DNA sequence: CCGAGGTCAATGACCTCG
DNA sequence: CCGAGGTCATTGACCTCG
C-alpha cells in the first residue's frame, strides 16, 4: 500500500489510515507527548516521501487531514 | 544555494564542496569511521531527499564525486591539541 | 496477518569554537 | 563569517505482543 500522507510506503493501516512507518511514529509522538507545532508560512507546506521534515506542524495536519485522532492515544507502556 | 548531493538547501561548503546539513555531517561520520556501505538494489540509487537516507553507498560514492574530501575531515593538523584534553 | 506497543542506530538541526 | 568538529533531540527501520 501507499502512505496517504507522504506517498512512502504503508505496512497496513496505522491509527485509521494507511500510512508509512515515517508517518505513524510522527503522528504517535506528537500525540503521545502532546506537541504543538508553529509553521513558517501558512499551512501550505507541501510534503511527501522528501519533503515531510521541512516542516512538523504541516505534518501533524495532514495526518489530520486523512485519518487517526485519538486511537494512538494508548497510554505510555501498553 | 543547492546541495550537491541530494539537491537539498545548501548551507555552504563542507569540506571543499556545496551541500546541505545532513550530507555535511554524514561525510563526517562516514569518513572518521573509514565505513563501507553496501547496496541493497542496485548500486546505483539516484539522489534525492528522499533516497539519500536510503543507500548509504550511494550517498557517499556521490560526496566524494561531487568534490567533498575526506583529507579535510580530521586532518593531522594542530588542534589536534583537543586529544590532549583528559 | 493485522494493528497496537517499543527499541535504538542513524540522521540532521543547531551550537561552539579556530 | 564561514566552516570544522562536534552535541543531542527527532526520525523511522524493524521487532514483540494480543
Ligand atoms: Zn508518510
Ligand atoms: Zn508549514
Ligand atoms: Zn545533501
Ligand atoms: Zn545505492
Amino acid at each position: 500500500h501507499i502512505c496517504a500522507i507522504c506517498g512512502d510506503r504503508s505496512s497496513g493501516k496505522h491509527y485509521g489510515v494507511y500510512s508509512c512507518e515515517g508517518c505513524k511514529g510522527f503522528f504517535k509522538r506528537t500525540v503521545r507527548k502532546d506537541l504543538t507545532y508553529t509553521c513558517r508560512d501558512n499551512k501550505d507546506c507541501l510534503i511527501d516521501k522528501r519533503q515531510r521534515n521541512r516542516c512538523q506542524y504541516c505534518r501533524y495536519q495532514k495526518c489530520l487531514a486523512m485519518g487517526m485522532k485519538r486511537e494512538a492515544v494508548q497510554a505510555a507502556a501498553a | 544555494e543547492l546541495c550537491l548531493v541530494c539537491g537539498d538547501r545548501a548551507s555552504g561548503y563542507h569540506y571543499n564542496a556545496l551541500t546541505c546539513e545532513g550530507c555535511k555531517g554524514f561525510f563526517r561520520r562516514s569518513v572518521t569511521k573509514s565505513a563501507v556501505y553496501c547496496c541493497k538494489f542496485g548500486r546505483a540509487c539516484e539522489m534525492d531527499m528522499y533516497m539519500r537516507r536510503k543507500c548509504q553507498e550511494c550517498r557517499l560514492k556521490k560526496c566524494l564525486a561531487v568534490g567533498m574530501r575526506p583529507e579535510c575531515v580530521v586532518p593531522e593538523n594542530q588542534c589536534a591539541m583537543k586529544r590532549r584534553e583528559k
